[PDB]
DNA sequence: TCAGGATGTATATATCTGACACGTGCCTGGAGACTAGGGAGTAATCCCCTTGGCGGTTAAAACGCGGGGGACAGCGCGTACGTGCGTTTAAGCGGTGCTAGAGCTGTCTACGACCAATTGAGCGGCCTCGGCACCGGGATTCTCGA
DNA sequence: TCGAGAATCCCGGTGCCGAGGCCGCTCAATTGGTCGTAGACAGCTCTAGCACCGCTTAAACGCACGTACGCGCTGTCCCCCGCGTTTTAACCGCCAAGGGGATTACTCCCTAGTCTCCAGGCACGTGTCAGATATATACATCCTGA
């Protein structure tokens, strides 16, 4: 019970905002409550939850402490920002200066928002080099601004332009980029000096590992700073089963919960919008083959049993042999792509069974990479294949990245497998045309669910969205799957505290959240080839049932050699025996 | 019409302006990626720290700077201002490596 | 944990030189390796110098002749100088 | 009875201690002299103040304060003698000092 | 196709032309041929194999992994090349 | 008046290599000199080598490391095969 | 209790107590192994049969019974890498291998 | 008579043919008397510390004239002069 | 006892012998300058081995300097040489 | 292409000579037994290096492209040593004497070595501040052509 | 023989970060008190270095042609230089986890001293054998010549 101990350092340290310009009462010591949005504002109207939340950080400027926005993404963030300008701009009059941050991506979204929704309010760009940059430099030294645009990189370039200005109000943005607390970035917001009051923007809370911390528990709030150094263990030593995380610690939870009211903001787009008309989160299981069989671990033998091999040796063969490309000269010395020279991956099985079937019931499948040689190999034999697709990566320089979208989005057009890796696009590729999403290794962070899961799921997408997560038997990469999935679920928490950080119905944080609860008392429970089965996961009803059964019945006479490639046997042992 | 310089005297600017200062001049990631191939023949997966990266690179520059002008004073002996690979390799001919 | 350094005694000697003066911390480090390495040089030609004579203890004659055969010319003559000096004067104390 | 350093009996600043220990566990020899680690210290004196007061002078050239190890450089390598003593081991950072060939460059 | 790295920019090309251009007019040389290039090349790459060779010596006795720098003022001070400034 | 020498020792060796190949005065003794020559360097490096390592004794992998430093080319690899080989028979023993 | 050399227990020629007393006297470390005396002994063993072996082939094509250091002298300076190890170090009374350069002599 | 060239080839056979001692000694020994009377007086040496000092200054020396006519043969002259004899120990780092 | 004085103590060496010297080192064609400049280098490297040499035999404290004393001031040098011990 | 030219090969003999076999004294290697200390092992903590990716920003690097000059064969001419050749001549050698000092053996102390108390000196952390680094902008300064 | 134009250094203004003091800790220096022992003198041996002294003879030298070649001079291009324009990857920052160097601290185990008797090697002598000066011989090889 530390919130009435943080009540006093509240009562202590509260003055410090104002000063040098019931635990709601600290926040809602002063009495005011305006609904009405700014009259200015142009370009259409506020949404309903945009007009809540607006009143809920304008109410925050009341008590002018700092506040958060943790809600989902695609909840427009931006409107809400910038209408909070403007109404801060408008009734308020203390008018500014204002500082926002975002990244070069969607700086051109936010500075398109800028004109339309506020066209009194001037705005600052930085890009096109020192030349361009130096004519809004003098124009900046000058004094002259109200809001002012840039990205995390012309911060510190830019450390001698915020270093000889002082701010007011600033509002950043990709506050899970910022969120790293050793970043240089962080240290120099933290010598910056300082606005009045801040604001941070990420569209996930916390994420990985313990919770949160070095973002919005260090860096965002003044009293946390010196509160909170110590109890991170405190409060960080729940994360030995029932007795620690349910039966003492759920209270501890609870004010987990109870200490974050006044600061984050947190909502879900099915509780407003709730355009998604449904998905499927299913798995697949797959299992090894010639390299990947005991040969698999027998490298993992004469290597062990260079180095740091059980988190590379993964993400290079458990998804595809001689990525390494040595071997590759002993299994197929004739550097030529025949048939069966892909199929020796046990995953890619799985892959070329889908495959037929996709190309017959014509669906546009989403895939994500990593380990980008997998890219190439798996380019080549989807050239092998004979199919049409379309390619991206981290050096696809944004021409190809803008250029490609409008040769993807052709309803006409037949590239049907679309190739990205799970880093690529910073959440702005903008892609609600592909029904099914397929991955061959889970990502350390939940970053694959809420970024390549919400390139689907978001608006635009009116059918069933698929997802396939490639998994192989008796493998460590399991435990890096029930690792991250389950290990990671601790987030469980603040996702539900986006229910009860909305509108928050009494019945959510204790019954309902009990009732999620349940989920967390499945998590044991959930640790415990076939054609029709797999057939049928892809399959949405009936009459799509009569042509993956016409399908079966066309490939039911024709014999469809082995199943895979298999260990003859002097290519299998021989290969890592003469290395060491 | 445009404005040049006659040919020689960027050389004399360029040489003037190195000599004088004491900057590091080749680039160091390329550097690093050439240590680390040429270790990997040896022995495999070593680690190099950073200084033992700079430290090696500065010695390889120095000699190889005293190797170019050892060579240039060979050259200007020779009559030809040009230096060619065979008085660079009577460098480390006469100094008694090859 | 512990890493010594001559450091604060090349220090003092800038003061007794040149007071204005100061040092750096990249110059202090390759000044160091120098007083070490000319050690290494003084000592280490000492020993087999002393071991060419079948003497088994290394005196004050061994580091003179040491150090008057390893750095040639005048710049010997100094040392030859204050290392008596400092000496006499060491056992006059 | 009073504790006296004997690297001050000398008058120098490098330590008699120091030099006499770790010549000892240097296994230089199986015994030590007396004179000896003083006289070390005495000449490590002179080449200490010798090349870091041609720094000086270097530096002083270059209207700079401190020293930097290009000031050591020419410090080195402008005295014969020094440079002779230093000729075969190479530097760090120091660089080059200015030559240009009589006959290269042009009239 | 493509994915093979054998088609790639060789590494010993990581130093450029204009990388040992400058390294040789620090030297105090004016005009320099063409072949300067491919035979320094040659000379570096057979002085850091021996320079690496005793380091990897010095650093495989001590049956570590990490190459440290006092490893290599050691190959250097043995060879000759003896460096201030780190040792 | 006791002056030791290597001696009959490359004398036994040319009888087991070349048993009819005789030898000169001065080619002993400029063998011997190579010899002692050979082992100073051997010993001598292996000295600081161990003393790099801050260790105390010089063992067998001292030399090892010694002898596989100092001299270059495909002749180290059969002075280690050939002294291993010495060391584990002579352990065996 | 009889007496035997360990230097015959290692089936070598070089003395293996005479190089163990000599390098502990030689005070290059303050302790000393059991078997690094007897692999010196073996490297000397090798490298003195190697140069020696050498040297009677050198002596054989000169039709010489007895070896002459110029024996010794075509022995190291034909091998390669025998001569990279004493190519810094002269010798006495070995003289030159006979060459000439290739232009130089006319046709 | 014989074309000029012909008996150097025979002479440098003859010599790098033969390991016997070159210079001529009783010359050098004054030469090694008189110049270390410089240093100290009244030194006295022994045959064997003559023959040393002769025999390795004449092997060093001729060392000098393989390096100067590689030098030589490089500058494209077949004559060696002061400028590639001073030059080989100038590049050797003695100068 | 006595001391007998005959000149010609600096370059006594003799254009034939030197001359030979260099025909040893395979040189084809000798100048008239090589010899003087030769006796300058012979003489500036004799300065330095003798005034090693003369330094360990003024160290011993001995009147009377010994090839060992020479092989040692060659060691160091950078020269070993072979045969005369050490 | 051919004759007679000034230098190197193989063949008996013989002939000092010094390496090698053989045989003694004697100083040092070696096994056995008995005491102490150097490094290898297990094990937490904290800092630095790996190996696969991302997002940006520029200074350098690459590719042409004209074009200026130096490498680069040739051509003559004047020295410049090369190559004998008589003519001195000083080095090699063998052949004594004379003695300075290198070397060996014998004692006798001044001196490092080792050990027990005692404590200022030098090294890490903390904190502070001039000195070097960077930025327009502007006063020469040598270099490119008339 | 002279005048504009890109480079270079002189200028203050910020600006930021290693260099220097300052405080506190801890551990090698410092000061005695035995105590075993190299090495410093001191004297004796002898032996090898230093004098001529004379004889003998290859070795060097001043000097005479006589071609070899090095240097100056001269056209001829081909290669490198200095711009001028794309282009592109080093350079930062960021991410994801993992593993490799350190510093105390019991715990053994392998080689220091250490006294004892015993055999391997070398300085000194016989007493015999490979090689270099000493002789005479077709051939390997080059210059003049055709
Ligand atoms: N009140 C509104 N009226 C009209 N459009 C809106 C409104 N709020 C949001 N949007 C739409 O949302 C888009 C911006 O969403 P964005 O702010 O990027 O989402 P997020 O906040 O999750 O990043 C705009 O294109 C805009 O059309
Ligand atoms: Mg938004």
């Amino acid at each position: 019970l530390l919130d009435q101990t943080k009540d006093t350092r509240i009562t202590h340290l509260l003055r410090q905002t104002n000063a040098f310009l019931d635990y709601y009462n600290v926040a809602h010591r002063i009495k005011e409550d305006i609904k009405k949005q700014p009259s200015i504002l142009v370009g259409g109207t506020l949404k309903d939850y945009q007009i809540k939340g607006l009143q809920w950080m304008v109410s925050l400027f009341n008590n002018h402490l700092n506040g958060i926005l943790a809600d989902e993404m695609g909840l427009g963030k931006t409107i809400q920002t910038i209408s909070l300008l403007t109404y801060l701009y408008e009734m308020k009059n203390i008018r500014g200066p204002y500082l926002v941050i975002v990244p070069l991506s969607t700086l051109s979204n936010w500075s398109s928002e800028f004109a339309k929704w506020a066209p009194t309010l001037r705005t600052i760009s930085f890009k096109g080099s020192p030349n361009e940059r130096k004519a809004k430099q003098a124009k900046i030294r000058a004094g002259e601004f109200d809001v002012v645009l840039t990205t995390f990189e012309y911060i510190i370039k830019e450390r001698a332009l915020l270093s000889k200005v002082k701010w007011v109000h600033m509002i950043i943005d990709e506050g899970h980029r910022m969120k790293n607390a050793q970043s240089k970035l962080s240290l120099t917001l933290n010598t910056h000096y300082h606005a009045d009051y801040r604001l941070i923007l990420t569209g996930t809370p916390l994420q990985n590992n313990l919770p949160e911390l070095w973002a919005l528990l260090n860096f965002v709030l003044p009293k946390i700073f010196n509160s909170v150094k110590s109890f991170d263990e405190w409060f960080n030593t729940p994360f030995d089963k029932i007795e620690l995380s349910e039966e003492e610690t759920l209270l501890v939870i609870r004010r987990l919960h109870k200490v974050l009211r006044p600061f984050l903001l947190r909502r879900l787009k099915k509780d407003v919008e709730k355009e998604l008309p449904d998905k499927v989160e299913k798995v697949v299981k797959c299992k090894m083959s010639a390299l990947q069989q005991i040969m698999y671990q027998q490298m993992l033998k004469y290597r062990r049993l260079g180095f740091n091999n059980q988190i590379m040796q993964l993400k290079k063969i458990c998804n595809h042999p001689f990525v390494f490309e040595e071997v590759e000269d002993q299994i197929n010395p004739t550097r030529e792509t025949n048939d069966d020279i892909w199929r020796v991956a046990g995953k890619f099985e799985l892959l070329d069974r889908i495959l037929p079937k996709l190309k017959a019931t014509g669906h546009r499948v989403l895939i994500f990479f990593q380990m980008t040689q997998i890219m190439d190999i798996m380019e080549d034999f989807l050239r092998y294949i004979n199919i049409k697709y379309l390619r991206l990566d981290g050096h696809t320089k944004s021409d190809e990245r803008s250029e490609l979208l409008r040769l993807f989005n052709a309803p006409d057009s037949e590239y049907l497998c679309f190739i990205l890796s799970t880093r690529a696009g910073g959440l702005g590729l903008n892609l609600q045309t592909a029904d099914t999403v397929i991955i061959f290794d889970t990502d350390w962070n939940p970053h694959q669910d809420l970024q390549a899961q919400d390139r689907a799921h978001r608006i635009g997408q009116k059918n069933e969205v698929r997802i396939l997560r490639l998994i192989t038997t008796n493998s460590v990469e399991e435990v890096i799957l029930e690792r991250a999935y389950k290990k990671l679920d601790i987030d469980g928490k603040v996702i539900q505290a986006g229910k009860f950080d909305n509108k928050s119905t009494s019945e959510e944080q204790e019954a309902l959240l009990r009732s999620l609860l349940d989920a967390e008392e499945e998590r044991r429970k959930k640790r415990e080839l076939k054609d029709s089965e797999i057939n049928e996961i892809l399959a949405r009803n009936d009459e799509e049932m009569a042509v993956l059964t016409r399908m079966d019945e066309d490939r039911s006479k024709k014999e469809e050699k082995s199943r895979l490639l298999e260990k003859k046997r002097e290519e299998s042992e021989s290969a890592a025996v003469y290395n060491g | 019409k445009p404005h040049r310089y006659r040919p020689g005297t960027v050389a004399l600017r360029e040489i003037r302006r190195y000599q004088k200062s004491t900057e590091l001049l080749i680039r160091k990631l390329p550097f690093q990626r050439l240590v680390r191939e040429i270790a990997q023949d040896f022995k495999t997966d070593l680690r190099f720290q950073s200084s033992a990266v700079m430290a090696l690179q500065e010695a390889s520059e120095a000699y190889l700077v005293a190797l170019f002008e050892d060579t240039n004073l060979c050259a200007i002996h020779a009559k030809r201002v040009t230096i060619m690979p065979k008085d660079i390799q009577l460098a480390r001919r006469i100094r008694g490596e090859r | 944990t512990r890493k010594e350094s001559y450091a604060i005694y090349v220090y003092k000697v800038l003061k007794q030189v040149h007071p204005d003066t100061g040092i750096s911390s990249k110059a202090m480090s390759i000044m160091n390796s120098f007083v070490n390495d000319v050690f290494e040089r003084i000592a280490g030609e000492a020993s087999r110098l002393a071991h060419y004579n079948k003497r088994s203890t290394i005196t004050s004659r061994e580091i003179q002749t040491a150090v008057r055969l390893l750095l040639p010319g005048e710049l010997a003559k100094h040392a030859v100088s204050e290392g008596t000096k400092a000496v006499t004067k060491y056992t006059s104390a | 009875a009073k504790a006296k350093t004997r690297s001050s009996r000398a008058g120098l600043q490098f330590p008699v201690g120091r030099v006499h220990r770790l010549l000892r566990k240097g296994n230089y020899a199986e015994r030590v002299g007396a004179g000896a680690p003083v006289y070390l210290a005495a000449v490590l004196e002179y080449l200490t103040a010798e090349i870091l007061e041609l720094a000086g002078n270097a530096a002083r050239d270059n209207k700079k304060t401190r020293i930097i190890p290009r000031h050591l450089q020419l410090a080195v390598r402008n005295d014969e003698e020094l440079n002779k003593l230093l000729g075969r081991v190479t530097i760090a950072q120091g660089g080059v000092l200015p030559n240009i060939q009589s006959v290269l460059l042009p009239k | 196709a493509k994915r093979h790295r054998k088609v790639l920019r060789d590494n010993i090309q990581g130093i450029t032309k204009p990388a040992i251009r400058r390294l040789a007019r620090r030297g105090g040389v004016k005009r320099i041929s063409g072949l300067i290039y491919e035979e320094t090349r040659g000379v570096l790459k057979v002085f850091l194999e021996n320079v690496i060779r005793d380091a990897v010596t010095y650093t495989e006795h001590a049956k570590r992994k990490t190459v440290t720098a006092m490893d290599v003022v050691y190959a250097l001070k043995r060879q000759g090349r003896t460096l201030y400034g780190f040792g």
